[PDB]
């Protein structure tokens, strides 16, 4: 009983992954979701974006193929649910 | 007419007000745009008083009326949150305001 | 804590209110760009100011405690039905006996 | 009153460089619309606008050796009258 949810990768590209999930119903329905994506070696920070909170979908661009990325979507507060992390090879 | 737009201003901004209550710090949609949709339409017929009706006459009602609605609209959404001496204040304070603008 | 940000943001509405009087129609740029950000800052202190206070009690003091200010910030250094300054006293007492 | 001094910097074949004189510190408008067509009038003018604060705009996209007719419009016409110039590429 916790959003997001079901984080997927819908498209992918050796540069750029396209991102979704399904977060929830009206009464949750947030402002803004910030997405967090980075190396899963862990050598390195984490970059970060923000996206309105009326979109489910997500771009991310300039990547380097054959690296393993760790992408994480939160919330803007803790109080709406544990965030959701998933992994993804290009 | 003109006597009810003024009634359509302080009900719009009472509405907006309670929904500010639900916008969580205007961190949750569809509360967060309530609150500005409410707020606009408040002002525009608010920009229709101004031109018949002066200007103490039309905010003392409102804040009388106001002060009379958001505050009956916090025990019906959730009761009390907090409780201090009296609610006479609230009475000597609307005395207050209505004896520099009226006066 | 809840009278701090509640007065800052009487301030920042009266200040919000008085500089449209001195822009025209949103069309001088400093003052119509001041205007925005002091009613954008008054709509976040009251939104945050508004969970502790109950909502019709943040009602009058707000209006009291504004029109105070907007009386005294009149005839401070702008223009000058004026019964006495016992309506100003009047709302400062009610003020009082609503706060800590 | 505003804008004042409108006159061409830089002019190509097939461009006008323009300036003015936005006015002073405070008194700066939100917005100015250009507007720039032949001098003659066997077809509409274009348009377009510039934020307040910037004191130059670039015209591109002119036939050489047409003359044209630049006029500049405050927000409203309650501060002076718009300026309006000519100038031959
Ligand atoms: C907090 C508060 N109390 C009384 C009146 C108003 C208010 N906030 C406003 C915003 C726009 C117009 C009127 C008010």
């Amino acid at each position: 009983s916790s959003v997001p949810t079901k984080l997927e990768v819908v498209a992918a590209t050796p540069t750029s992954l396209l991102i979704s999930w399904d977060a929830g119903h009206w009464w949750e329905w947030v402002t803004y979701y910030r997405i967090t994506y980075g190396e899963t070696g862990g050598n390195s920070p984490v970059q970060e974006f923000t996206v309105p909170g009326y979109s489910s979908t997500a771009t991310i661009s300039g990547l380097k193929p054959g690296v393993d990325y760790t992408i994480t979507v939160y919330a803007p507060t803790s109080d709406y649910g544990s965030p959701i992390s998933i992994n993804y090879r290009t | 007419n003109p006597y009810i737009y003024l009634g359509g201003a302080i009900l719009a901004e009472v509405i907006g007000t309670t929904l500010m209550k639900f916008s969580n710090g205007f961190t949750r949609l569809i509360p967060s745009m309530g609150t500005i949709i409410c707020y606009c339409a408040s002002f525009w017929l608010l920009a229709q008083t101004l031109a018949y009706i002066p200007t103490g006459i039309a905010y003392a009602i409102w804040s009388g009326v106001g002060i009379v609605l958001i505050s009956l609209l916090s025990w019906g959404f959730f009761g009390q949150r907090l409780d201090l001496p009296a609610i006479i204040g609230m009475m000597l304070i609307c005395a207050g305001v209505l004896i520099i603008n009226l006066l």
